């Protein structure tokens, strides 16, 4: 397999800013080289063919530049329609590899998230179950850790987590996680608390409840 | 680089 | 204009092979190569194969060589993928597209499918349980569990309550399960006074729930 590597993996720039990420081919693919764009809950679509063509209907503001192995894509100004993964797929051997892409975001102000806790419902208890959740409201950078603490003991592996896409009013994100435990479990322990932490937090917050 | 056969 | 209709939604046990159907509609059949395509939830873009729809003759990925077969019917303008012995790294959504074809060569997928997903599971189909995030710059929200297979939707108040909705993706539990959650935050004035109502919808079991979320 041609390896195609993709760098930066991540990246964040404002509205009009000038950007550019790469693709580079373990070998020689001549100019036998794509970008596809995907906007984010959309399928892939062509960008650049031939590593430097543009398709039709996309923007001047888009090129493409081959050095070598080397291939590189510009924005000259970043807009909101850009935002989604980049990947290139070289076509000059079997199997037509794909590089790992590259995701492109709105960079806005640091923003820490908005804590909430949500302790289980007496429905779902009934049922022998308690889910708690722990709540992460519109922050800007991506990147966010939760910690699960029962009578101040970190769990691991109990829980689950999933984050939103870039929201287009505010450029936040949001994350939900939440702790699973039996009913038995749950009804052991006091204190149920999800610990924060966050760029936009100089320390972590703590969002705790007692049960009962 | 690559090619299945020419179409037409 | 010229797109690709692909076929819907499958779920198939472990084991268990699937086939998948792309239509290509406004144009002639034979005069582009066609690709397949998937990606597996939160990865990447892998190559499968790709074929002449004139001929028949297809290329197949080294790492998928005698696990699937790339045919087409030429009477009906329709490509087919099967994967055989299926397993839970086959989970992801599968694109057909057409090739630009230049020069009798790759050139690149210029028309893609809308995709199908394709779920490899054990579970059966599942209604969800729908519980109360209960409030006390405010949120609240319902918690959705345990439904198979996906998606479902939810809105708030019958679609009156927009601003300030997230919706978040899916977990998959051990279980084969999945859940998501769905919040809002709204003013805390509004608490004891505005009543507020998800909406839950998962078409596979039939499921429409409304649940009211008070504090």
């Amino acid at each position: 397999d041609i390896k195609l590597t993709q760098s930066p993996a991540f990246l964040s720039a404002s509205v009009g800013e000038r950007v550019t990420f790469t693709c580079r081919a373990s070998q020689d693919i001549r100019h036998e080289l794509v970008w596809y764009q995907q906007k984010p809950g959309r399928g892939p679509k062509l960008l650049i063919y031939y590593g430097s063509t543009l398709e039709g209907g996309v923007p001047s503001r888009f090129s493409g530049r081959r050095s070598g192995t080397e291939f590189t894509v510009t924005i000259s100004s970043l807009q909101p329609e850009d935002v989604g993964t980049y990947y290139c797929q070289q076509l000059n051997s079997f199997p037509l590899t794909f590089g790992g892409g590259t995701t492109v975001d709105i960079r806005r102000t640091v923003a820490a998230p908005s804590v909430f806790i949500f302790p289980p419902s007496d429905e779902q208890l009934k049922s022998g179950t308690a889910s708690v959740v722990c709540l992460l409201n519109n922050f800007y950078p991506r990147e966010a850790k939760v910690q699960w603490k029962v009578d101040n003991a970190l769990q691991s592996g109990n829980s689950q987590e999933s984050v939103t896409e870039q929201d287009s009013k505010d450029s936040t994100y949001s994350l939900s996680s939440t702790l699973t435990l039996s009913k038995a479990d749950y009804e052991k322990h006091k204190v149920y608390a999800c610990e924060v932490t966050h760029q936009g937090l100089s320390s972590p917050v703590t969002k705790s409840f007692n049960r009962g | 680089a690559v090619g299945i056969g020419a179409v037409f | 204009s010229q797109y690709l209709a692909q076929s819907g939604s499958e779920v198939k046990k472990p084991g268990a092979s699937v086939k998948v159907s792309c239509r290509l509609h406004g144009d002639k059949f034979g005069a582009h190569y066609i690709h397949w395509v998937r990606q597996a939830p939160g990865q990447g873009l892998e190559w499968l194969g790709f074929f002449h729809p004139g001929t028949g003759d297809a290329v197949s990925a080294q790492k998928f060589q005698g696990r699937i077969s790339l045919t087409r019917d030429t009477s009906i303008s329709t490509g087919y993928l099967e994967v055989r012995r299926l397993s839970s790294d086959d989970t992801a959504v599968y694109y057909c597209a057409r090739d630009k074809t230049y020069s009798d060569e790759a050139t690149g997928m210029d028309i893609w499918g809308q995709g199908t997903t394709v779920i490899v599971s054990s579970a059966s189909t599942k209604g969800p349980s729908v519980f109360p995030l209960a409030p006390s710059t405010a949120a609240l929200g319902c918690l959705v569990k345990d439904y198979f297979p996906e998606p479902v939707t939810v809105s708030w108040n019958s679609g009156a309550l927009t601003s300030g909705v997230h919706t978040f993706p899916a977990v998959l539990q051990s279980s084969g399960l999945y859940s998501l959650s769905s919040v809002v935050t709204v003013p805390s004035s509004s608490l004891g006074t505005q009543t507020y109502i998800c909406n839950v919808n998962h078409k596979p079991s039939n499921t429409k729930v409304d649940k009211k979320v008070e504090p």
